[PDB]
Formats: structure tokens, C-alpha cells, sequence
């Protein structure tokens, strides 16, 4: 299930390698929006958290 | 002049753009940074169903 707005949740990523290429083969994204960063190159930038 | 004719659901027109996002604008077709010229859509649903 997924909290509702009035209620949102809120999980951290880090201490871990990440590939968003295997994101794709959950569902077809309506939007997939990224506003700051280029969604081609999201796999080839180190974060913190 | 160039023509490049096609019916397509009309829900992901907005995807036919420089620099668009969706299958549309990804994996089936694009435009370049360069284009010059126009776009146009009609209803298709009744006549080719």
C-alpha cells in the first residue's frame, strides 16, 4: 500500500550501488520528469544520500 | 517542403517535440534542435477503429 498525501512517508538511499536501468522493467513511467539532471545520464553520478 | 503523415494515439501528442520525452520522442521517432516548420493533429478515433 502508499501512504496517502495528508500522511507521506519518506525513505533514505545510501550504503549501496544503484542501476535504474532495471527501473524500467517494473511499469511503463506516464511522465518520468527529471527537472535538474540530464535522465540519460543518471547512471554515471556519485551522491550522498 | 517535407510531409511525414501517421495516426497515432492522441494522448501522447504532446511527446512530438525538440527534446521530448516519452516513446514517442525516444524510441520510435524524434525531431532535432534544428527544426523549422509545423505540426498538426485531427481526431482519428471514429473513422479508424
Amino acid at each position: 500500500r502508499f501512504a496517502s498525501v495528508y500522511a507521506w512517508n519518506r525513505k533514505r538511499i545510501s550504503n549501496c550501488v544503484a542501476d535504474y536501468s532495471v527501473l524500467y522493467n517494473f511499469a511503463p513511467f506516464f511522465a518520468f520528469k527529471c527537472y535538474g539532471v540530464s535522465p540519460t545520464k543518471l547512471n554515471d553520478l556519485c551522491f550522498t544520500n | 517542403v517535407y510531409a511525414d503523415s501517421f495516426v497515432i494515439r492522441g494522448n501522447e501528442v504532446s511527446q512530438i517535440a525538440p527534446g521530448q520525452t516519452g516513446n514517442i520522442a525516444d524510441y520510435n521517432y524524434k525531431l532535432p534542435d534544428d527544426f523549422t516548420g509545423c505540426v498538426i493533429a485531427w481526431n482519428s478515433n471514429k473513422l479508424d477503429s
